[PDB]
């Protein structure tokens, strides 16, 4: 803890070539462990944790909710076009759910959607009523008011969401609490006059990292740009910040990187 | 898990 | 702006005669749909796993393609992205460092 579920769900009306219209995945701690889409059918595990503490009942029945909510979506889609009197074109629903659990045995949740991009509508904090973004999200909160919606997604935040984020991360333990050190790599190829340096780490995990440029000793940062966290593909995490300097100033940066699976920090120069 | 949507 | 933004980097950092993986991550982009190809010298490369996609809480989109590669001496690599935000594809070159 901090431990967190989200699902994030995508339904679109341009994918499109050969790409499933409809999407969800599911995140723990950040990382991914299920997906569904209309192409599968099927909802499929992503991490070995989850497949080997599930029974065949848990992926049957997540599978005929992710189909349910094909059904849904497709709906959906169709009445926000409506709604925005859209009669074709590329558009999107988009669904963002999930809870926290913080370390402090407190938790939170959250519930809202967006219609191409922008916000449509919310659960808002008491989860008690829902907020439209917009005018077309109106007769939604109407209707899903009238009809009880709000305490049924108070229950499935505070409950549902909670009870099973309890499980996963009690099941993926060891995966999500390990460290994967980063391996840093400083490089300065120029032109054009300027020498621009970069620092990379490669394959860290969990996540925070801080990546820096030193010159005189002093940390360059005002002026060095990061391209921030970026993920690759066996859930480890990749950073890069660069810095220019004066062509033969080289040998006064240093990159420095501070990680939690690092004996020391890692200080290094260019060449 | 994941959940039903409403119908909007 | 909802054009898409690039990156291209290797799981590790590359070396003469030694596997990796070439990473492309588009991200910050709407909408959805997206063309993200790997390529080895202006030609497309062999194996490429796409996820997630996924989004952020702005509800921008990211999607991330990688496959498998061993980086060859002369060639260049680089990841081709077309989004109807821009006029024309997008050429994101990698450098192997």
């Amino acid at each position: 803890e901090l431990h967190t579920l989200r699902y994030i769900r995508t339904a679109m009306t341009d994918p499109g070539p050969g790409q499933p219209w409809f999407v969800t995945v599911g995140y723990v701690d950040g990382e991914l462990f299920v997906h569904y889409n209309s192409t599968a059918r099927r909802y499929v595990p992503r991490t070995e944790w989850i497949a080997a503490n599930t029974d065949q009942q848990y992926w049957d029945g997540q599978t005929q909710i992710g189909q349910l909510n094909e059904q849904i979506n497709r709906e959906n889609l169709g009445i926000r076009q409506r709604r925005y009197n859209q009669t074709g074109g590329s558009h999107t629903v988009q669904w963002m759910f999930g809870c926290d659990i913080l370390e402090d045995g407190t938790i939170r949740g959250y519930r809202q959607s967006a219609y191409d991009g922008r916000d449509f509508i919310a659960l808002d904090k008491d989860m008690k009523t829902f907020t439209a973004a917009v005018p077309e999200a109106v007769p939604t909160k109407r209707k899903w008011e009238e009809e009880s919606e709000p305490e049924r997604w108070k229950n499935y935040l505070e409950e549902t969401c909670v009870e099973w984020l309890r499980r996963y991360v009690e099941y993926g333990k060891a995966e999500l609490g390990r460290r994967e050190r980063p391996e840093v790599r400083v490089w300065g190829k120029e032109a054009d006059g300027i020498l621009t340096l970069s620092c990379r780490a490669h394959g860290f995990y969990p996540r925070p990292i801080v990546v820096s440029w030193l010159k005189d000793g002093a940390v360059r940062g005002q002026d060095a740009h990061s391209g921030g966290i970026v993920p690759n593909g066996d859930g480890t995490y990749h950073t890069w910040v660069t810095i220019e300097a004066q062509p033969g100033d080289g040998d006064k940066y240093q990159c420095r990187v501070e990680h939690a699976s690092l004996p020391q920090p890692g200080l290094y120069s260019w060449k | 898990i994941d959940w039903f949507d409403g119908k909007d | 702006d909802l054009t898409p933004k690039v990156q291209v980097y290797s799981r590790f950092p590359a070396s003469a005669g030694t596997k990796n993986v070439l990473n492309c991550f588009a991200a910050g982009f709407h909408p959805p749909k997206i063309s993200i190809t790997l390529m080895k010298d202006g030609v497309p490369m062999e194996g490429a796993q796409y996820s997630d996609m996924s989004f952020n809480d702005d509800w921008t989109f990211q999607r991330l393609v990688h496959a498998d590669f061993t980086p060859s001496s002369g060639s260049t690599y680089a990841c081709k992205v077309e989004h109807e935000t821009l006029k024309e594809p997008q050429v994101y070159k990698w450098d192997p460092e």
